RNA sequence: UUACAAAUAAGCGCUCUCAACUUAAUUUAUGAAUAAAAUCUAAAUAAAAUAUAUACGUACACCCUCUAACCUAGAGAAGGUUA
RNA sequence: CCUCAUUGGAUCAGGACAUCCCAAUGGUGUAGAAGCUAUUAAUGGUUCGUUUGCAACGAUUAAAGUCCUACGUGAUCUG
């Protein structure tokens, strides 16, 4: 989870939440991919 | 007319009884009802030397209703005066801990920021459940209008009503549901 | 009643005789205090209603004293319950449960080894104080040039509040 | 132990120190918008989870005679004691 | 053609969080152990000396944080 100001998906299977009044793009495959605004 | 000179004066200057239910009202809309009152600002012999205020009851105080997320959002804050006595509590976590604040403090802000609103808030009595003493009862006189129309639940609405009410749309026989 | 998880019992009022050594079968020393329960009795009783706690309140006494120069008052609350007058009372916070009905002298049996219990008395006065003995300040050097400053406090506050901090510890009654 | 070559005071001596209703990052369970055998939910929901804190406790609680004396109470006054 | 002039310490510290340690977590080129990076949190703590006039070192520590308060603070003291 890095806490950037703009949330881009990074790959195919990325997808995105809006949990707890924020933006999440949350990868299964790579935990890499996890961002939140 | 007709009335002695003691009389008279003692008709026209006293105080009156009130009752306000707030159940499911929003306490700043009480506050505005309940100031008015408190002040005497409702009769036309009100004079700011006359001290010429009313007694003002408030019951359900513990079931008021906030709109929007300020429940979370309004926060009161205290300072006891002491390097680190400052707190800062949401309205949330104020309600539970004292049924009755968020009324009272609303209602405060309201009053002159005078002398005299510590004496009107002697006058104010906040319950906060339809219980009452004995002796309150007796002193009310007339009760008041809400100021927020309560909007009724579908439990509450009646098996006519919701037949007189059109179906909009019908759902498919093909249809879990 | 019998006794039911969360009940809180009456306590004593006990005087201090002194100290003494103490010693377990591991050997080791262990200094001990003396407490002596001297004319306990229960004095006042109040419902839960009354005390505005959940809990309910017993009043004890112990250390009888002389009747001579006492308040009108105090005598005829003794009079009443038919007990000499005591040196002092104390609330204890009691469960309906452990209610003890007042003329009830209490005996250092009602505790015994094993348990662990919570003395509190008033501390012995020291007086005005200074700022090092009340409330351990370091102090001031004694020598290589200070003036007339060796016990005192120093800076009270910072410069831009401009007042001083309620609860400011200061030279006071110890 | 060090003083008063006093009945005391000190530390270099001795004893005692605890509960968390209430959250944030985060992690789960159930389940719509959204054909899923999806989805932790600024959907309705159920839980767990720092530091904080006072909801919850302990302490206090008495209306109080005073010539005077005495006091481990005290600058004074206050307070305690008096077969 | 040349140039150049408030701040340490002692005492007592209030506060910010842009967190140094303590506590809860995401990611890893995280096997374990050591680490790295980010989120959250201001809770209590954050040593003693030597040469020094600004640094320069020694021995420790869970850590020896970064700043604001008119060098925070000279009708408290001191170079
Ligand atoms: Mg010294
Ligand atoms: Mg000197
Ligand atoms: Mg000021
Ligand atoms: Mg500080
Ligand atoms: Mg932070
Ligand atoms: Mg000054
Ligand atoms: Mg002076
Ligand atoms: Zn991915």
């Amino acid at each position: 989870f890095k806490t950037k100001g703009v949330i881009k998906k990074r790959c195919k299977d990325c997808y995105k939440v809006k949990r707890r009044g924020r933006w999440f793009i949350l990868c299964k495959t790579n935990p890499k991919h996890k961002q939140r605004q | 007319s007709s009335f002695s000179r003691a009389p008279q004066q003692w008709a026209t200057f006293a105080r009156m009884w009130y009752l306000l239910d707030g159940k499911m009202q929003p306490p700043g809309k009480l506050a505005v009802i309940a100031s008015n009152k408190l002040q005497g600002l409702n009769k036309p012999v009100y004079h700011q030397l006359s001290d010429c205020g009313d007694h003002v009851v408030i019951i359900n105080t513990r079931h008021i209703a906030f709109s929007g997320n300020k429940w979370e959002q309004k926060v009161y804050s205290s300072h006891t005066g002491y390097p680190g006595g400052f707190r800062q509590v949401t309205a949330a976590q104020l309600h539970r801990k004292d049924p009755v604040a968020i009324v009272k403090l609303a209602i405060y802000g309201m009053l002159p920021k005078n002398l005299h609103r510590r004496t009107m808030m002697q006058r104010l009595h906040l319950f906060p459940d339809e219980d009452i003493p004995e002796d309150i009862l007796k002193n009310l006189v007339e009760e008041l209008p809400q100021p927020r129309r309560v909007p009724k639940r579908l439990d509450e609405y009646t098996q006519e009503e919701i037949e007189a009410f059109p179906r909009v749309w019908t759902p498919p026989d093909d249809f879990r549901m | 009643h019998p006794w039911e998880p969360g009940s809180f019992r009456v306590g004593l009022i006990a005087l201090k005789l002194g100290m003494m050594p103490l010693w377990t079968k591991d050997g080791q020393k262990h200094a001990v205090t003396l407490l002596q329960v001297q004319d306990c009795h229960v004095l006042k009783y109040t419902p839960k209603e009354d005390h505005n706690g959940k809990i309910a309140a017993l009043t004890v006494g112990g250390k009888t004293v002389s009747r001579f120069y006492k308040p009108d008052s105090r005598l005829e609350f003794y009079r009443d319950l038919g007990l000499p007058p005591k040196q002092i009372h104390k609330i204890f916070h009691v469960t309906d449960n452990a209610v003890i009905k007042p003329g009830t002298p209490l005996y250092a049996a009602h505790f015994r080894p094993g348990q662990y219990v919570d003395v509190t008395a008033k501390t012995i006065g020291k007086g005005f104080q200074g700022v090092m003995k009340r409330w351990g300040f370091k102090g001031q050097p004694a020598s290589h040039g200070q003036t007339k400053t060796h016990r005192r406090p120093g800076a009270i506050s910072t410069g831009d509040i401009a007042r001083v901090w309620p609860g400011t510890k200061m030279p006071g009654r110890m």
